[PDB]
């Protein structure tokens, strides 16, 4: 399965580099189905991430079901038009699957040395 | 009223940001052979060289400078000149504020008890090839001695004849001094 | 604040050139604007998208001509934005000649601000009240004690800014300029990075450029018109 | 019937009159505290979300700042450019400073911006003269240039840079200007030699000395310490006396 | 031993490293005056 | 018309025509409304600059509550030294705000007892993780997201809501690829 | 995007002196193929092998040198120089930089014992 996430052609809406998408819709639920696919694959239940995104997906995808204009879900989804909506949606996704290699819930890679993170208020050093 | 979603009532997108549609050929008001007419007589580009000819016959700005200067205020700040009490005393105390916020250094003073009993300076120097001219020395100074003249007119053909010294400065205070004294008396107040 | 007060006469003379600049500006247009050969020199020149308009950095009216309306003095008034009104355009086709429309734009949208200003200022001081930071008055350096005093110290040594460091910003004409200060208890700094729009304008001519012919690099060049000692900082 | 000749002289109008001018003495600073308290909240999130990198974040008159090790630069970034709610897509800076005081002297900044969301934020690291530090050139282009610049200036190299070369400094200088052992004048000068025909490099003699006037420096501590303006959700709780 | 060498990477001569020699301190209390803030930072010079 | 013009000759303070030439210029203009350009030499700049009258009477300006000689203490005016600090947060005085809570919302047990469980988390003794996993869902759904779960946004100190302005208030016509926000 | 220029190398921090071994060489092998254009491109007054020569001078005086990084960053910052002097950015002043030895005596006297140092006061 594939998915369109940008026309680099067609109507131009407001914005340079950016199309009107055809049917955008359906892409935007598919994304989102695909990023809680992975949340609930291969991150731990635990973790802040997921829960966050897990409630933003949510949230989003029912305000993009229950809604049929994309003018209500833009008006609702308060991060630009729609078709800003799919590429932060795709953006979102790769970075969820980035994530899944990393493992930014574990903890402290490397411990700062007491002498970094100094800066001029220790009241006796001037 | 609205719960948002990694979004905000702001970012929200303008009620009409969608741009309506780009125009065709078809839905054009303006009939193919006026726009044909605009396109083979060049009708802007006459406009334009029209709005050009009416200059021709208008004003023109210049001065002829030797003769007729341009605009000057007690505030410019040109060249420097060390002043005088009407006592013929000199004003200078060997302060050295000027010496120390003149961000470029231009200033070297040195300074000793004079045979009076007084402070007063034996050297003062200014290379105006350091100087960028913001006039924190005549901000600085508590007695108004260094000033900036509205002079401009002090080129020369060295680089050596640019190194003022005491004299040269007490002498370009006692040449400028009536100048001096009408930007000091419209300035003062403000300063 | 400001050094010293502005002095009689200037917002009267202020006023007169307002009344007539607008019409210098609208000969400037009748040349430019509907010309052809303009058109011809700044249609489809220079064209950059939103999404690479923010990689690159870009801000001022090379991202305004993108189609995002970002202005600092809206989103971040600092002096009196807030309490005077003004329109900031905006353009699609991210263009020479959109930018050429929307510096036209900015020319009479200052003209508002500075009728409005001229309308409304408010009397009082010019510069903090403070003298530990402001100098004072020279009749009472001549006058008081501790206003000599005031004076001798930030004339020589200058004024402590507490520890600390910031990046603000503003809406510069060129684009968003910004200063990246440190402090470390002293009267001086211990450092101070300024960041200059023109530098990720050159930075993105070589995205901005590929493609094009000669002309159009010095259009490109122009419409960001780059001052070189900006620049190179 | 008028004309510019008829025109109204402004200059005699009547101009207002103020008695007395009041203005309200205020702080600065209590304009800021509730989108101080936001940005604690947001950047305790941040630290729940990503704990195997973020080190800490400071907080100081809405600008946010986090810690982080070279390692966690590209990660962190990748969420701070992609993430929903902290879409920081634009690059403003990138600054290097030398604190010799540490075993990491140098400590690199990047400034993002969000105009989605209208906010910047700040991304510290450390470095020293032969540590690297990733490149962000992966995602933001405009990161060539201001990479380039805090090589020549303070000598951080940035791996993965596709071509990292001087950019301000002469072709052939050798040294990097910011650094705090680096002398004001430099070590160089040039002149022309008219045997050799050619302008060639000296050392540096100058013919007025640098002054310093550093030594003027004030022996009494200027500014006191501050005034907390932490919010009580973010103070460490005193336990109860009994 | 293993302290690194950066004078090597440092980019400047190395007549600094030969034949100057450094002096590092605290500036003494001044007798001019009574404060104490330029003291506690160790300069080098 | 409009807050913005057009406006006559007759106000615009330029040196104009006078006469037949006048008729002549108004037939012969793209637009009669435009001037010379050339200021009005009685009005422009005069009185010169160091002529002023104003400046005898003028005085340093001043605002009230700071030229009050009498309940004007310094101390409540220096804005300086009241500076706010800057905050700093290591993973370890995130853990206690979170195992714990804060002084708005203590979770501590009171005494000596609480002391040392402060202690424990100002050495290592339980991690970010670890109190992260020991969070019930009204600790995080409160203190670290928000009651509805949502992540928090990045904040805006002055939002701005914009809008457009179409037709005749705009800075150019519709045709022209150029809008207008306030 | 942001494309590089005509010979430049990515930089990469090898973890090993056996892989910078062979890029250093790699580097020598090109300053020296390079060195008739240092002499075309720059209007030069010597010899090719005296180029050569101040390359194998310069190469030697990091040869003792066995801190990895330390290491790294000199092979980084010797093909700067490469780039900068093939690519025609360099100018004459700026490369005969290297080449104070070429230049005509320089006076008379340049002590090299005690009392004459000290009859200059050099010592
Ligand atoms: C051989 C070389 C001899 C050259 C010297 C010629 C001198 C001469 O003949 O004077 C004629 C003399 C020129 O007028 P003037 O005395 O110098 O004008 C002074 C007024 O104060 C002018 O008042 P003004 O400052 O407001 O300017 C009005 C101007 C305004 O001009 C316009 O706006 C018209 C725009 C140009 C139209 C172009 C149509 C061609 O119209 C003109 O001056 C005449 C322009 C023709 O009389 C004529 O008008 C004859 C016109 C032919
Ligand atoms: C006193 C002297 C005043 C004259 C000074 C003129 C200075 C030089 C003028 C420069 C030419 C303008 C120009 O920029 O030409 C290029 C322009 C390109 O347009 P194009 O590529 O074709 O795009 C088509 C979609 N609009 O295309 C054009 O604009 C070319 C327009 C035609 C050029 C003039 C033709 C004059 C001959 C008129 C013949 C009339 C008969 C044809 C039918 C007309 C019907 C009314
Ligand atoms: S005004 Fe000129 S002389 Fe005075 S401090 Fe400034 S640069 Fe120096
Ligand atoms: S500030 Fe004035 S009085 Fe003081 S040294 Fe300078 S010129 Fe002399």
């Amino acid at each position: 399965q594939s998915v369109l996430v940008q026309m680099r052609e067609g109507t131009p809406i407001g914005l340079t580099g950016i199309y009107q998408h055809p049917n955008p819709r359906p892409a935007l639920i598919a994304l989102y189905e695909a990023t809680l696919k992975e949340l609930q694959d291969k991150h731990p239940k635990d973790s802040v991430y997921r829960q966050s995104i897990e409630n933003l997906t949510a949230h989003r995808k029912q305000i993009v079901e229950d809604n049929e204009v994309s003018e209500v879900i833009e008006n609702k989804i308060g991060a630009g038009l729609i078709e800003e909506v799919v590429i932060q949606a795709h953006e979102e996704l790769e970075l969820a699957k980035k994530m899944s290699e990393w493992k930014p819930w574990e903890e402290l890679e490397e411990k700062p040395l007491e002498d970094q993170w100094v800066y001029f208020n220790k009241k006796g050093v001037e | 009223i609205n719960i948002y979603a990694g979004g905000s009532a702001a970012a929200a997108p303008p009620a009409g940001f969608r741009i309506h549609r780009p125009a065709t050929w078809e839905e054009s008001e303006e009939g193919a052979l006026s726009k044909a007419t605009k396109y083979f007589l060049l009708a802007e580009m006459f406009r334009g060289l029209y709005v050009v000819l009416e200059q021709f016959f208008r004003a023109p700005y210049t001065i002829y400078y030797p003769f007729e200067k341009g605009p000057v205020s007690p505030r410019f700040r040109g060249e420097h000149a060390l002043r005088r009490y009407p006592s013929g005393e000199e004003r200078c105390i060997a302060c050295k504020l000027c010496e120390a916020i003149c961000p470029a250094l231009a200033i070297t003073i040195d300074a000793e008890e004079r045979i009076d009993g007084s402070r007063r300076t034996t050297k003062y120097d200014i290379d105006m090839t350091k100087c960028i001219y913001c006039g924190y020395c005549q901000e600085s100074c508590p007695v108004d001695a260094i000033v900036e003249t509205p002079n401009v007119e002090y080129a020369t053909e060295t680089r050596e004849e640019l190194l003022y010294n005491k004299e040269k400065l007490l002498a370009n205070g006692d040449k400028w001094e009536l100048e001096l004294q009408y930007a000091l008396d419209a300035d003062a107040p403000y300063r | 604040g400001v050094s010293q007060d502005l002095p009689a006469g200037l917002l009267d003379d202020i006023y007169m050139w307002a009344t007539q600049f607008g019409d210098r500006l609208d000969e400037i247009e009748e040349l430019l604007t509907d010309n052809r050969i303009w058109k011809l020199r700044t249609v489809n020149i220079g064209t950059v998208t939103a999404q690479d308009a923010l990689n690159l950095g870009l801000s001022g009216p090379m991202l305004r001509g993108s189609g995002i309306p970002f202005d600092i003095r809206k989103n971040a008034p600092y002096d009196a934005y807030d309490k005077v009104d003004f329109d900031v355009p905006v353009g699609m086709n991210g263009d020479c000649y959109d930018r050429y429309l929307i510096r036209m734009a900015e020319f009479r949208q200052s003209l508002r601000i500075i009728e409005q200003c001229c309308n409304d200022m408010p009397a009082g001081a010019v510069k903090v009240e403070d003298f530990k930071i402001n100098s004072p008055p020279r009749n009472l350096m001549k006058e008081d004690m501790e206003a000599l005093i005031h004076h001798f110290l930030l004339y020589t040594k200058g004024y402590s800014v507490p520890p600390g460091e910031t990046y603000t910003a503003i809406e510069a004409p060129k684009g968003e300029m910004g200063v990246y200060v440190v402090s470390d208890g002293s009267e001086r700094p211990y450092k101070c990075k300024i960041r200059a729009p023109g530098f990720a304008h050159l930075g993105a001519f070589d995205h901005i450029a590929r493609g094009h012919f000669l002309p159009d690099a010095v259009a490109i060049i122009g419409t960001m018109d780059l001052v070189f000692g900006e620049v190179d900082r | 019937a008028p004309s510019w000749e008829n025109i109204k002289d402004i200059r005699l109008d009547p101009k207002v009159h103020v008695d007395e001018v009041y203005e309200p003495i205020v702080n600065p600073a209590d304009r800021y505290l509730q989108h101080v308290s936001d940005l604690h909240q947001y950047a305790k999130y941040i630290m729940a979300a990503l704990p195997k990198y973020i080190q800490g974040f400071s907080v100081w008159k809405d600008e946010l700042t986090l810690h982080v090790a070279p390692s966690a630069v590209i990660p962190v970034t990748t969420f701070l450019r992609d993430n929903t709610s902290t879409q920081y897509k634009s690059i403003i800076d990138i600054t290097a400073v030398d604190y010799p005081s540490r075993e990491n002297r140098f400590e690199v900044v990047y400034n993002f911006l969000s105009v989605r969301h209208n906010s910047r934020i700040r991304l510290k690291t450390y470095a020293t003269e032969v540590t690297p530090v990733p490149s962000i050139t992966c995602l933001y282009e405009g990161a060539n240039w201001f990479e380039r610049e805090a090589y020549d200036m303070y000598g951080v190299f940035f791996e993965g840079h596709p071509d990292l070369r001087r950019i301000m400094t002469d072709y052939g200088f050798e040294g990097h200007p910011l650094r705090k052992d680096f002398p004001l004048t430099g070590y160089t000068e040039v002149r022309w030699d008219e045997e050799k025909r050619r302008v060639v490099y000296e050392p540096l003699e100058l013919t007025q000395a640098f002054r310093n006037f550093s030594a003027g420096s004030t022996a009494w501590e200027p500014v006191g310490p501050g005034r907390d303006d932490r919010p009580d959700s973010f103070k460490l709780p005193t336990p109860k006396p009994e | 031993d293993n302290v690194p060498a950066h004078e090597i990477v440092s980019g400047a001569p190395a007549e600094l490293s030969r034949n100057r020699v450094v002096r590092i301190y605290q500036q003494a209390k001044p007798a001019t005056q009574s404060g104490e803030y330029g003291t506690f930072a160790w300069r080098l010079d | 018309m409009l807050p913005g013009g057009p406006v006559p000759v007759f106000k615009k303070y330029t040196v104009g025509s006078k006469g037949i030439w006048e008729k002549l210029r108004v037939l012969l203009a793209i637009a009669p409304n435009r001037s010379t350009g050339n200021p009005i030499v009685p009005l422009y700049r005069v009185p010169t600059p160091g002529s002023r009258p104003e400046a005898n009477v003028y005085q340093d300006p001043s605002s009230y509550p700071t030229n009050d000689i009498a309940e004007n203490p310094y101390w409540k005016r220096d804005h300086r030294r009241a500076y706010p600090q800057t905050a700093f947060f290591d993973q370890k005085t995130v853990t206690g705000l979170l195992e714990l809570g804060s002084e708005a919302t203590p979770r501590i047990a009171d005494g000596e007892a609480g002391t040392k469980a402060l202690a424990n988390i100002a050495n290592g003794g339980v991690s970010f993780t670890q109190a992260l996993g020991k969070s019930s869902k009204d600790v995080i759904y409160g203190e670290v997201l928000t009651v509805n779960g949502l992540p928090p946004v990045a904040p805006t100190l002055a939002p701005k809501q914009w809008k457009i302005i179409e037709g005749e208030a705009a800075i150019y016509p519709k045709g022209y690829p150029c809008r207008t926000f306030h | 995007a942001i494309i590089a220029t005509a010979f430049a190398e990515t930089v990469k921090f090898s973890g090993s002196k056996q892989e910078l071994q062979k890029r250093t060489l790699a580097l020598y092998r090109q300053f020296l193929r390079g060195a008739p254009t240092f002499a075309d491109l720059y209007e030069v007054q010597f010899s090719i092998p005296t180029i050569r020569t101040k390359i194998r001078q310069e190469f030697e005086r990091h040869r003792f040198v066995d801190d990895l990084s330390i290491q790294n960053v000199l092979y980084a910052k010797g093909h700067m120089e490469y780039q900068e002097c093939i690519n025609f950015w360099k100018q004459q002043a700026q490369f005969l930089k290297y080449f104070p030895e070429e230049d005509d005596i320089q006076g008379r006297h340049q002590p090299s014992n005690f009392v004459d140092k000290f009859l200059k006061n050099r010592a």
